[PDB]
């Protein structure tokens, strides 16, 4: 078997942002790089509103 | 303890037919199966060891078969008549049997005579005894080799104590000995010195560790004659300007002197000046204070120099700049060793010098150093010619200490208060260093040069606090010697002779093991593989039922916190293509004797590398000597046969092939593997038949079956037997004669002659030269 | 290495169907691998029992 | 500490290197050249293994 946990179903999928969906629920199974924690952001703005 | 063996192990066997007709005599060692495709010598050995624990010859022994004789009833004989081995009488019984067949006269007064006195003892020049006796030539061959080599560890006590007579030391009292023991005694040792060097270089910090353990275990236990705390601390007090209102760096320094871990420090410093190379540091207080000036200075003056490091002694100077000369740490981080004493100088102090200690050679040799001169370093760095301290200027540097101005620029506070602590603690060394230095060589006697040169400290387990050293110094206590400690000591001389011994014994198998077992290692996969399962399977075998290595061995292993069995993995991985020598004992060469005679000689160890396979109706030249009646035996094999060559086929070929039936119908010889076969003399007449089939065939491949001959003696005129031998069987299978198998009629060829030492010899157990003092 | 012999009969009037397309591991192989190659890391340590 | 430990068990872990590069084909091998990654590891993680 090539994956323990499939990366993806390809059936249920059904544009891009849904493959990228799936990924970021099947990425704890993968052996991830960087595992994922809270993010640290650097520049953050607000525009008027209506 | 040799052990006196009483009677020679022949094992010669007569073997006669009912008829009597025939006879033969045959050399009984046993079967071992052997195999093929592995390698031949380390079966050999597996096999020798067996064969020597047969013979009882793997054990240490000498040869008491003088007393086994008996004199005969005539008055001319005076002839010692020997009773081991084959006895003449059976010789004579089945000789006379044989006559009896033939019709022959039996065996006449004079030749019975000449039969029955052919075993004899006579005395030898030295007054050896040599008794010659019917035995077999393998059996001869490994006794004599056995004696020669066990042999050449025995010597007169008069040899061994004057190669012990340099070791003996001085206050120990000389033990007398019977006169019988000096004209006559014998004692067995082994006098080659296994070097302990490839475990203490291997693994130098446990080695260090544990020998360290004990030795400061055994030392702080010394009785000492200390003065009063209190009272020395009067003492300083009234020196000084000391108030109980105000205050003072008297009072700083005065307030922490703690005299119990005084024992620890006393085993550090006869641990300093025991060995070459013995490092020991302190760590400071992060914002330095009196005691840490006063304890770097005790450092500096009387510990010895090579005991501190260069990085300890530029701490220890930039702790005293960082006290004394209105500075931070950070502003000498960068300093050097110069810098800092051009500093400390210019101040007006003068302790900004190490001093060498004096080093003293021991009366006696070390032990296990043959051929060597010891030496220990004196404590306190004081000359023994001088009995004093090695610097001649000390009280001037005391005194320029005292009218130096320090943190102050009015006040002599500080220097006052160091100029009296560095006094009083110069007066205590100066007065107790004699049984420092006592206590220092005793425990250097017990440990070797090897350990001397190379022993270092580099856990930083030991290590002394300021307040402890300082203490130290302040209320050095005397060393004081009593009965029960020298008797302690010596039980542990004991004890360590008899560890260093068995680390000896123990790197010596690890070695010969590391050398017949694993080899080369390269850079490639599958060898890492093989030399990982290689590894595993010979720390499996040799820690199974009872441990090669001995228990003090595996503790000094495992002091690190291992298992046990990983620590000995360890070294034998890192001893593995080693360049150290190794000694070739006695047991090692009877062994190696042994495997070689019996990778030559194959016949005698019921095993022969080829065999031959032909039909029945091919006429064979057989070896008639015997008189078995179609006998499996071939003085040599046949090299043609009919005129034409007979063909050799190697096992593996055989076994592969598929038209066995053709090349049967012809006969061939299998040779390339070890054939191992049995036979069983049977006395009366019949067919001679294997127990087994030949050959069997199956679609995987073809196997020869177990070869069990049953041999039996011939009668020529006998039809029935004849045509069953013609008949039924119609295939044959030939092997090279044994050479164990041996006719009657050339029974002088079983002569052999064993020499077996005086009985005038007495055997010391206790070689000491020397008794302890009570 | 030979193989061994079957029976006589299966020797003299034996027959055997075979294929002898040995295939190719591109069509799986040929692809960017970058976000699917952990999920196979995981599975290959799987593989072999550890501990 | 970490270098006797490292000196003792080596051979084990380059076994299991050998039979992990064992199990891939040589397809497979050839393809994961192309692909690149860097794994970020704890202080903690590191010290602990070793």
């Amino acid at each position: 078997k090539l994956f323990e946990t499939s990366p993806f179903d390809p059936l249920t999928i059904k544009n891009n942002q849904d493959v990228v969906d799936k990924l970021y629920a099947t990425q704890s199974s993968s052996i991830q790089e960087v595992v994922p924690t809270k993010t640290f952001a650097t520049e953050l703005q607000f525009g008027v509103t209506s | 303890e040799l052990i006196k063996v009483p009677t020679i192990p022949h094992n010669l066997v007569l073997i006669q037919s009912d008829n009597g007709k025939h006879a033969l005599i045959k050399e009984d060692l046993g079967q071992w199966p052997v195999e093929t495709g592995i390698s031949l010598v380390n079966q050999a050995g597996v096999f020798a060891v067996q064969l020597a624990n047969k013979l009882g010859i793997d054990k240490p022994f000498v040869l008491d078969a003088g007393s086994n004789y008996f004199t005969d009833t005539s008055f001319i004989d005076t002839r010692k008549y020997c009773t081991d081995g084959l006895s003449p009488r059976e010789i004579q019984k089945a000789l006379n049997r044989q006559r009896a067949y033939y019709d022959r006269p039996e065996l006449t007064i004079s030749e019975n005579k000449t039969l029955l006195s052919q075993s004899i003892i006579y005395p030898d020049a030295d007054g050896n005894d040599v008794s010659i006796i019917f035995s077999g030539a393998m059996s001869h061959a490994i006794f004599t080799y056995a004696q020669s080599q066990w042999n050449k560890n025995i010597i007169k006590l008069d040899d061994y104590i004057r190669e012990i007579t340099l070791t003996v030391p001085k206050q120990y009292r000389p033990r007398r000995f019977k006169e019988i023991e000096h004209t006559h005694g014998y004692v067995y040792r082994e006098l080659n010195q296994g070097s302990l060097l490839p475990l203490v270089d291997a693994n130098l910090k446990e080695s260090s560790s544990y020998y360290f353990k004990k030795l400061m275990s055994s030392i702080s236990n010394v009785p000492v004659d200390a003065r009063t705390l209190q009272s020395a601390t009067a003492a300083l007090a009234a020196d000084t300007g000391q108030a109980v209102n105000r205050a003072q760096h008297v009072s700083m320094l005065t307030n922490r002197l703690t005299t119990a871990n005084a024992p620890t420090v006393r085993a550090i410093t006869v641990l300093t000046c025991m060995f070459k190379q013995f490092r020991i540091g302190m760590t400071y207080a992060l914002d330095p204070n009196i005691m840490d000036v006063a304890a770097a200075t005790c450092m500096l003056l009387f510990r010895p120099a090579q005991s501190i490091s260069d990085e300890q002694y530029r701490y220890c100077l930039q702790t005293m700049a960082v006290f004394l000369t209105n500075t931070t740490y950070d502003i000498v981080n960068n300093d050097t060793i110069d810098v800092l004493k051009m500093k400390l100088r210019n101040q007006g102090w003068p302790f900004v010098e190490r001093y060498n200690a004096v080093e003293i050679d021991m009366s006696v040799e070390p032990l296990r150093s043959p051929g060597q001169v010891g030496r220990y370093y004196n404590p306190f760095n004081i000359d023994p010619l001088t009995k004093k301290h090695v610097e001649d200027r000390l009280e001037e540097f005391i005194n320029q200490v005292q009218v130096g101005r320090f943190r102050n620029a009015s006040g002599n506070a500080v220097g006052t208060t160091l100029a009296a602590f560095l006094r009083a603690c110069r007066d205590k060394t100066s007065a107790n260093w004699r049984g420092y230095s006592v206590l220092v060589s005793r425990y250097r006697s017990l440990i070797p040069n090897e350990l001397f040169e190379s022993l270092r400290n580099i856990s930083g387990e030991y290590n002394i606090n300021p307040q402890d050293e300082h203490s130290f110094f302040f209320a050095l206590a005397q060393i004081n010697a009593d009965d029960e400690f020298i008797g302690a000591i010596d039980k542990e001389s004991a004890e360590y002779l008899d560890e260093y011994a068995t680390l000896a014994r123990d790197i010596s198998n690890s070695l010969t093991l590391v050398k017949a077992a694993f080899g080369p290692l390269e850079r490639t996969s599958g060898s890492i593989i093989n030399h990982a399962n290689n590894l595993n399977k010979v720390i499996n075998h040799v820690f199974a039922d009872k441990p090669l290595i001995s228990e003090t061995m595996l503790k000094i292993l495992t002091i690190d916190g291992t298992t046990g069995k990983d620590g000995y993995r360890n070294w034998l991985d890192k001893l593995v293509g080693h360049n150290y020598p190794v000694y070739v004992e006695p047991v090692v060469n009877i062994m190696n004797f042994i495997s070689a005679r019996f990778v030559a000689d194959s016949s005698y160890f019921g095993y022969t590398n080829e065999i031959m396979i032909m039909p029945n109706h091919i006429n064979v030249p057989v070896d008639d000597r015997f008189g078995f009646r179609d006998s499996p035996f071939c003085t040599s094999l046949p090299r043609t046969i009919m005129g034409n060559d007979v063909r050799r086929i190697s096992y593996n070929v055989f076994s592969m092939m598929e038209d066995i039936d053709d090349v049967i119908s012809e006969g061939f010889i299998l040779y390339d593997a070890y054939f191992n076969f049995s036979y069983d003399i049977m006395t009366t007449d019949g067919v001679t038949r294997l127990k087994e089939d030949i050959l069997i065939v199956t679609d995987t491949g073809n196997d020869i079956k177990p070869i069990h001959f049953y041999i039996y003696f011939e009668n020529r005129n006998d039809k029935k037997l004849r045509y069953e031998s013609k008949m039924n069987v119609s295939y044959r299978l030939y092997i090279k004669t044994p050479a164990c198998l041996l006719p009657l009629s050339d029974y002088m060829r079983a002569q052999h002659d064993y020499v077996s030492p005086s009985s005038s010899r007495v055997y010391i157990k206790d070689p000491a030269v020397v008794y302890t003092r009570s």
